[PDB]
Parts: structure tokens; sequence; C-alpha cells
């Protein structure tokens, strides 16, 4: 209780302001919202980099825990509005970079994010970009029978989840930063904004095609599984893209396969002809 | 076997909490059990945590944690709860649990406390035990070795 609050931007983001360095505090009720939050304490404690948030401290007082984090300007939501219908070809792969680096990062410490939107991602006026709101995120690497399709937002969420998949690798925010990947290189808006489950699925498949057995064998047996009509690939994802280059849209279309085995790594990803 | 793994902790902590020697090593497994049972309340969650896995990452936490000196049982199974409280916040199969069948002590203040402490001291080994495997192996034979 030594931070001076100011504009009141799981939980609530404050501005703040301590006696001097500004910051932001999110204040948790202590009245499972609590063992989300505690999870978030204890991945990022462990999961310093320069394109992850930085948590400072964490503060217990009046049955409220406050999570003192860096503050950044804007979340890549806001960032879309601030510029309008335009980013500059090389803030788009800046803005990847980063992402890409810092999930790169999250995934060789074992942690799986299983949230990444525009909404979760901070950025700085310097341009540097950070991941945030690990409240969704999961330490992984203990043989389990599986985790849980409840994750990632709904635009965002994988073709395999969306069938239900309650087991799943890094590739699970591969499938996501392909998603925002689009956003940054068309005018911020989502590639594939559903209505429901079910309307999603169709938004993915209408654009990428409905998957084979060939090309996904195992799909079949995923628990809510259903053979949709099995729509034209058209692989020119040119018209969705139309101010990414030859180099940018291959990379894009291994980032966005259905069959979770085909996506590139993030690693993979950064050694990139795209990249340079 | 979880059977038998429950028991190892079990025993661990009559071997570690001597002032209670009234201590059967069957009562903390049935603590465990209890919370476990009660979340299959439908929307909580639809499968048991307890497994083999998951009580080798009690231990890890209840081996650092737990003090020689407990007074009393009620002491002992509020912070044996706390640790189990943050074994499925960390581990769970779902995205979150409840307080409720976790806390037994009548200060909120203090198990929030206790949480923040666990957390502060704990962190690295609560990554390290998923992303090491030989660590992982290591915990899991003193854990069998405790019997
Ligand atoms: O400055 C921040 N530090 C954080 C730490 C964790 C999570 C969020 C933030 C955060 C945020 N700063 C913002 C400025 C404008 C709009 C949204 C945010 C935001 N988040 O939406």
């Amino acid at each position: 209780q030594k931070y001076e609050k100011l504009e009141k931007i799981y939980g609530t983001v404050f501005k703040a302001k301590n006696r001097h360095e500004i910051v932001a505090l999110k204040r948790v009720r202590l009245d499972g919202v609590p063992s989300s939050a505690l999870r978030e304490i204890c991945l990022l404690k462990e999961l310093k980099h320069k394109n992850i948030v930085r948590l400072h401290d964490v503060l217990h007082s009046d049955k409220k825990l406050t999570l003192v984090f860096e503050f950044c300007d804007q979340d890549l939501k806001k960032y879309f509005d601030s510029c309008n219908g335009d980013l500059d070809p090389e803030i788009v792969k800046s803005f990847l970079f980063q992402l890409l680096k810092g999930l790169g990062f999250c995934h060789s410490r074992n942690v799986l994010h299983r949230d990444l939107k525009p909404q979760n991602l901070l950025i700085n006026r310097n341009g540097e970009l950070k991941l945030a709101n690990f409240g969704l995120a999961r330490a992984f690497g203990i043989p389990v029978r599986c985790y849980s399709a409840e994750v990632v937002t709904l635009w965002y969420r994988p073709p395999d989840v969306l069938f239900g998949a309650k087991l799943y690798s890094t590739s699970i925010d591969m499938w996501s930063a392909g998603c925002i990947f689009a956003e940054l290189a068309n005018a911020g808006r989502p590639l594939f904004p559903g209505n429901d489950v079910d309307d999603q699925l169709k938004r993915i498949f209408r654009l990428l095609g409905t998957p084979t057995e060939e090309q996904w064998p195992s799909m079949t047996k995923l628990p809510d599984y259903k053979p949709y009509p099995m729509y034209p690939a058209t692989t020119s994802l040119v018209n969705v893209v139309p101010k990414l280059n030859a180099t940018g849209r291959d990379l894009l279309q291994n980032l966005l396969k259905c069959n979770p085995v085909q996506r590139i790594s993030a690693e993979e990803a950064l050694q990139h002809p795209y990249f340079s | 076997s979880t059977s038998e793994l429950l028991r190892c902790l079990g025993e661990f902590l009559c071997r570690r909490c001597y002032r209670l020697k009234h201590l059967s090593p069957t009562d903390p497994v049935l603590w465990l059990r209890s919370v476990d049972r009660s979340l299959l309340l439908q929307g909580w969650q639809d499968q048991g945590f307890i497994t083999p896995a998951n009580v080798v990452f009690l231990y890890m936490l209840c081996r650092d944690v737990i003090s020689s000196e407990v007074g009393s049982d009620h002491e002992l199974q509020a912070v044996l709860l706390t640790c189990l409280y943050l074994s499925y916040s960390y581990m769970g199969n779902e995205i979150s649990y409840p307080l409720k069948p976790f806390l037994v002590e009548s200060c909120k203040e203090a198990f929030w406390d206790r949480c923040l402490s666990v957390i502060n001291l704990m962190s690295s080994k609560m990554l390290q035990i998923n992303a090491d495997p030989h660590y992982f192996t290591q915990v899991f034979s003193d854990l069998k070795n405790e019997s």
C-alpha cells in the first residue's frame, strides 16, 4: 500500500505510481478466480524475458491480492484503433518477431499460454511488444491423461480444440499466433470472428479447406468431431492478407495448419525467410 | 499406484511431525481423499485430481513446507490443505478450483499468507519438476523410499 493509484484502465488493471516509477496493478478479490491468479504469479516469477510482461511484486492487504506489473502504454487492440486501417509491413514484421520471441521463450521453459489474442499483447511507445495475462497458462511436461478443452478465446481457438481435444502441445499457441499474424497484416480485424463453436469451424474450413482423413488421420477420434461439408481449400490466402508478401503468406499458412502436428513451432518460425 | 504413494506421504508426515505420535499414516490420506471426493459436485471437476504424479508434486511441496515442530493435527491439516490447494491451482486438469473444501482454519487471512509464502519459496521447483524429468524421477524415488 505504498502505490499511489491513478486512472482505472479475471481481475482489474489500474495505472498507478509509486514514489518515480509508473506501474500497472491487478487487484484480485479473495472473497476459482484466486486459484487462477495464484498460478499466474507462480509462472511469471520464473519467466523473465524482454517480451513477457514483468511481475515486480505481490501484495496482500484487506482481502485483496495486488499484483504489481510493469506498465505498457497500450494493448494491441487499442494500438489497432490508434493507427487506423494500416500497419507498415516493417511493424507487422517487428511485432510478429517479438511475439514469437516471447512465445518461443515460454515454450522452451515448458509453459503454454493458452489465451493468445490481441488484448493479451502489450505495446510500449518504444514499439516493444510483451505477452501478458497468464491466468489461463500452465506448465507442462509430466505425463498427464489430459488437460482442459475450456481454453483460448473462441476466435483464436484451433480446430482440434474446437473438436473437443483435451490433449495438446505447444502447437495450440502457434494457431493463435497465426490468427494474430493475419490481423496484423490485414487491417487489424479478426480472421475468423465466429458466433459459436459450430460457426467458427465453418469459417476456418471455408477458407482453409475441410481437412481430409488423409491430412489428419486421428481427427475422427476427437470427442467432439463432426464431419463438415468438404469445402474448397483456397490456398491462395492472398485475398485475406493482401499486404503480405509471398514469403509472409508461406509462414502464415504454416502457422494455420488444421492438424496440430503440421503447425510450425516458434523456434522454426523465427528461422523463416520472412524474417531477416 | 496412487494407493501406495498416498501411504508413503502419510508415512512421511508422521516421520516429519514427531510431535504428533497419535498420528496414523491413514488420517492424512483421509483428509486428501475427502476434498477430492466432494469436488465431484458436478462443475468443480469431472475427474479425480489425485494421481501418482500429483501426489509426487504434493509431496514435493510438503517436504519443504511442513515444519517438524507442527503443534496439532488441526494445524497440520491446515498447511497440508494449503499445499493441496496450490497443487490443484498449478497442476489441475481444470482451469480453476474453489476455496471451500481447502479452508479449515478460522482466520482466512492466514490461509492466503501461507499461499504466498509457499509460492515465494517453491515457484522454481514447481516448474522444474515439470520441465526436468530427472528431477521428477528423483522426487518420485524419495517418496517411494519414505515407506
Ligand atoms: O500496462 C499494463 N501492464 C499490464 C500487466 C498485465 C496485464 C495487462 C497490463 C497492462 C495494460 N496497459 C494497458 C494500456 C491500455 C489498454 C490496455 C492495457 C493493459 N492491459 O489490457
